[PDB]
């Protein structure tokens, strides 16, 4: 299990990230800007990146690609999803265009436009982790009631599985 | 969702706002209150009369100092559920979001989503 069911420590974040990168090689570790390196995480493992994730339709195809990031939020002790998109012509999407790929349930509730905590501007979209610990805690206890166990390594895999509801057309990898 | 909108009726607020805007045209009356479920320090003062040429980013710094925060601690403003840009002036933010009582209302918290 975890040190505190629902949240995640920096070491648990590395362990869960190392398993995500192994299971889904489209995700990789990164360091980011030098002046924004955190000391409680390995300099080589500051956050997870996956690039050129296809997005074929909104919420002939007009396909759009997305860079998605998973940073660690020491405030909530949970991961935090970040995403930035491009059109077919590799041009950066405006803010209002990225909201076409965010489901109507979360456009104004759980999505903000802030700077990536490890990268320079322009700002990016971010699913707010305000309620993440409460939901992951219910999931961990559910798989335990079901006779299984949600290990530390598969925390981000299950996290990515459920945040899909926020961006149901951005086809990032977390299985197979 | 502001305590000031309960302790003062709408007519008393509008009369003060109209008179304050008339007395001080280069200043705008602002009300600042903490989010109900925010875990940061409270403000000893909520009725502010700020200059129009003061930028929102500069008003961040004053409110930061009044609750004793550093540059690394989080602080966000919410005006009608919108985080204003720190480059806009308080006079521009007032012209766009001031209520019918001629007061600009701002809520602050340590979270990007006050809910």
């Amino acid at each position: 299990k975890f040190k505190e069911t629902g949240v995640i420590t920096p070491e648990e974040f590395v362990a869960a990230g190392d398993h995500l990168v192994h299971h889904c090689p489209t995700w990789q570790w990164a360091t980011g800007e030098e002046l924004k390196v955190k000391a409680y995480l390995p300099t080589g493992k500051q956050f997870l990146v996956t690039k050129n994730v296809p997005c074929y339709k909104r919420c002939i195809l007009q396909t759009r690609t997305y860079d998605l990031y998973i940073t660690y939020d020491k405030y909530y002790q949970t991961p935090r999803l970040w995403l930035f998109g491009y059109d077919e012509q590799r041009q950066p999407l405006t803010v209002e265009h990225m909201y076409e790929d965010i489901s109507q349930d979360h456009v104004k509730k759980t999505v903000t436009i802030e700077n990536h905590p490890h990268l320079p501007p322009p700002p990016m979209c971010s699913v707010h982790p305000k309620r993440h610990a409460e939901v992951m805690k219910k999931i961990i206890e559910t798989v335990a009631e079901g006779g299984g166990e949600l290990g530390v390594h598969m925390y981000l895999l299950i996290f990515l599985k459920f945040v899909q509801a926020v961006i149901p057309t951005i086809e990032y990898d977390y299985t197979r | 969702k502001f305590v000031y909108k309960e302790e003062h009726p709408f007519e008393k607020r509008r009369s003060e706002g109209e008179k304050i805007r008339k007395k001080y045209p280069d200043r705008v009356p602002v009300i600042v209150e903490k989010a109900p479920k925010a875990r940061i320090g409270d403000l000893d003062k909520k009725k502010y009369l700020v200059p129009s040429d003061l930028t929102v980013g500069q008003f961040y710094f004053l409110i930061r100092k009044r609750i004793h925060l550093r540059a690394e601690d989080a602080l966000f403003f919410f005006v009608n559920n919108v985080i204003p840009p720190t480059s806009a002036t308080m006079g521009q933010l007032y012209q766009e979001h001031h209520e019918e009582d001629f007061f600009l209302y701002i809520a602050y918290s340590d979270e990007s989503v006050y809910g």
